[PDB]
RNA sequence: GCGGGGUGGAGCAGCCUGGUAGCUCGUCGGGCUCAUAACCCGAAGAUCGUCGGUUCAAAUCCGGCCCCCGCAACCA
């Protein structure tokens, strides 16, 4: 359910919508920005047919006429530039963020999204933007943000916390050592170059060290945020040397 | 001695297919 | 763990490994897949139990599984020992490492194919060898005999019992078996459990090994949390390790220098499975606690293990004691063995290891050579053998003993 | 243990960054040429390893399970 403010959309506009029913000169589809307001395309606009005239795939299209009397709409697909396909195609995954938050919390708060859209959405339109980005500086800074355009402090936090992932990263080492224990003290540098590592370059997933030649090893950082990558394994890789090179094991990249 | 071993040669060759 | 060192010499492709696999079950992988079109390249090895049919009739009294119930009937065949083998290649020019090999052998079998030429290059190489060395505890064998007429086989048997004559080799009896469909092989068993006898080890004497292998058990992949240490593979001779002590190897990387490497015995394994002590016949692998690049591929190769502090010399350049075999039994051709000229490069098999040597000295059975990569002498008894590179590949010419 | 690929019959793009499955051949039909699949035109034909999840929507993003090829190595 995305409510409109709006009981008919300016003509000529773009935005996504449904298809609904195919009948035989043309379908019905339902703007998914005006809930769900039904409206008329035909034949005349379209142009393997089956794949976009489908039961239920969400298309994208401009209209082309309002008649603000009867309460009816036309729309076309052939008159979307590939230019507005697009910038609206972002705005898009944005819009839907936004629509399951409030198909979330108005569900938590047993309220409405129609009073989710009308309280959260519609003065988050006052404060200047996309209000799933003046939710996105929100649960970063704070629900100021939100009571600021003045938006009924009720979904605030249900807002918020129904509000809020790898990338791998790794490298070829080598590790000589000649000591009476060596396998022993490759443990302990290996042990004290990766420690304290997990709150040093801070929060990532799971490190991993391994032998995949005699000498030659590999380092495996995978985290959540790419540039947290080489942070952490570089630190390590250098606390390998260092430790290794202050524990007499001999350690260097590739 | 071949005896021992003629013998053997014998046994062997009554295992064949 | 494993009582004797039994060797398995001869000729190529005659079926030295398939003989094996009829005896234990085990193949030696043929691995490094090149061996896999190839042949055996490295030594191969297995094990195997020993027990025979008291309550029943021999050769086939000679068991491999507590169990007698294969001939004449039930009563659990007693166990007489368990024994190890070494499959040596049989490649012309594997020559160097069964050299090496046989440095741990308490006794050998000769592999000859009844259905090719009998004295064939290698087969004579190896034989010489055998009676040069000292293992002379030997059981010739008849193998290839599923594919040959009942005359052919005993005919090659007469040039068999003929060659076997002047030579050291009275009754060193001959077994023809068929290795692909195991038949005979009990008869085998008990030529086996006959002549090749466990020999008497003092304990007491000073703890040497000599090594001919040696892995990085690490799997692709396993952490630094559970990786497991470096793994030296090979053979005692004399004393006998525990599981704890202190040890060195010899004469341990280099640097031009060579230096004893130190550890401690992580662990002792016969076949899989696991004993807290380790005696001479078999081979062992010692789990150790040093960094596992230090023996990847085999690189330890050669070298030996004795007690830590130990007293043992690593010589740049040592004194042979020697003499010449009159014939190059190893090449098709037995062209006459030229006498040692001085400045000439010699391959130098001194126990399982395999060096290079040039001669500083030329007298009637005593010449000095100067060596590439030390030799850890570890007694005054230390036998060797002596190559040259004759025609591209090298052939075993002549021997002698270390002297210090 | 990582990879690398998996897509009409074939050879493969497409997968990053999701919005009617593309090429080239082959087939088939017809065309054009004096005769040529030489060209011109058309059809057919891949639910894009597998099983599942996310998604309004997936060949594409996500993970278990397979099938070859590079790495490694007989792993006491
Ligand atoms: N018919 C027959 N074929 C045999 C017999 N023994 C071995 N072979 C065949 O000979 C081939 C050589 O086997 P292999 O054991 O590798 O020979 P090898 O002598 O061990 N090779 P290497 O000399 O390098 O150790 C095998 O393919 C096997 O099929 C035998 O008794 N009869
Ligand atoms: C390894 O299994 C060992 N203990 C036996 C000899 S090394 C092949
Ligand atoms: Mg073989």
């Amino acid at each position: 359910m995305i409510y409109s403010r709006s009981k008919l959309p300016s003509e000529g506009e773009i935005l996504i919508a449904t298809v609904k029913q195919v009948f035989d000169y043309g379908s019905y589809v339902s703007l998914d920005e005006y809930g769900g307001l039904q409206a008329f395309l035909p034949w005349s606009e379209v142009s393997n047919i089956r794949d976009v005239l489908k039961e239920n795939r969400k298309v994208i299209v401009k209209v082309i006429r309002v008649d603000r009397r009867k309460g009816t709409v036309d729309v076309s697909l052939k008159k979307v530039t590939d230019d507005e396909r697009r910038k609206k195609n972002l705005q898009w995954k944005k819009i839907q963020r936004l629509d399951k938050i409030l198909e979330l919390v108005s569900q938590k708060l047993k309220l409405s999204e129609k009073d989710a859209w009308e309280q959260v959405a519609w003065k988050l339109e006052a404060k200047y933007g996309d209000p799933i980005t003046a939710i996105e500086k929100a649960v970063k800074e704070g629900e100021k943000i939100l009571i600021d355009a003045g938006v009924p402090e009720i979904w605030v936090k249900p807002l918020l916390e129904e509000a809020s992932r790898k990338v791998k990263m790794s490298g070829l080492i080598t590790v000589r050592t000649n000591e009476p224990l060596g396998v022993e003290k490759i443990k302990e540098v290996i042990s004290k170059a990766l420690e304290n590592i997990e709150q040093d370059y801070e929060s990532l997933l799971n490190i991993k060290i391994y032998t995949i030649g005699a000498p030659r090893y590999r380092v495996d950082v995978v985290g959540t945020n790419p540039k947290e990558a080489s942070e952490a394994l570089n630190q390590i890789i250098s606390n390998l040397i260092k430790i290794g090179k202050e524990e007499n094991v001999d350690i260097s990249v590739v | 001695s071949e005896k021992e071993y003629v013998e053997m040669l014998d046994r062997l060759y009554s295992k064949l297919p | 763990q494993p009582e004797v060192n039994i060797g398995v010499v001869g000729h190529v492709d005659h079926g030295k490994t398939t003989l094996v696999q009829a005896i234990t079950g085990i193949w030696t992988s043929k691995h490094s897949e090149e061996l896999k079109r190839g042949m055996t390249i490295k030594l191969g090895y297995a094990e195997t139990n020993i027990g025979v049919c008291e309550s029943c009739k021999k050769p086939e009294a000679y068991v491999t599984e507590p169990s007698c119930k294969s001939c004449g009937s039930d009563d659990e065949p007693k166990f007489l020992r368990r024994i190890s083998f070494i499959d040596a290649p049989g490649h012309e020019v594997l020559m160097a490492t069964m050299l090496s090999g046989a440095a741990l052998m308490d006794g050998a079998i000769l592999v000859v194919a009844a259905n090719e030429p009998f004295p064939q290059p290698q087969t004579r190489e190896h034989f010489v060898a055998l009676g040069i060395i000292g293992v002379k505890n030997l059981i010739i064998v008849q193998n290839k005999v599923d594919v040959v007429s009942k005359e052919e086989a005993l005919s090659q048997y007469r040039q068999i019992k003929q060659f076997t004559k002047g030579t050291w080799a009275e009754n060193v009896p001959i077994i023809p078996v068929s290795a692909l469909h195991k038949i005979n092989i009990d008869s085998l068993i008990e030529g086996i459990e006959e002549y090749i006898k466990t020999p008497y080890r003092d304990l007491s004497q000073k703890p040497v090994m000599l090594v001919i292998r040696s892995f990085d058990v690490n799997k692709p992949g396993t952490q630094f949390n559970e990786l497991k240490g470096g793994v030296i593979g090979g053979s005692i001779i004399q004393g006998l390790f525990k599981v704890d002590q202190e040890i060195k190897v010899l004469p341990g990387l280099r640097v031009v220098s060579y230096e004893p490497i130190f550890t401690k015995i992580s662990s002792i394994r016969f076949g899989d499975e696991e004993f807290k002590e380790a005696k001479p016949g078999g081979l062992v692998a010692i789990g150790t606690y040093l960094d596992p690049s230090l023996t990847k591929a085999d690189n330890l190769l050669g070298s030996i293990i004795t007690l830590a502090d130990a007293e043992v010399p690593v010589l740049w350049n040592i004194r042979i004691k020697y003499n010449l075999l009159e014939r190059v039994v190893g090449a098709k051709e037995m062209l006459k063995v030229d006498p040692i000229r001085a400045k000439e490069t010699l391959m130098l098999s001194v126990g399982s290891s395999t060096t290079l040597g040039i001669v500083t000295s030329v007298k009637k059975d005593e010449i000095e050579v100067e060596l590439r990569r030390p030799v850890a002498v570890w007694s005054n008894n230390i036998r060797t053998v002596i190559s040259r590179q004759i025609a591209g590949r090298w052939r075993m010419i002549g021997w002698g003993l270390v002297e210090i």
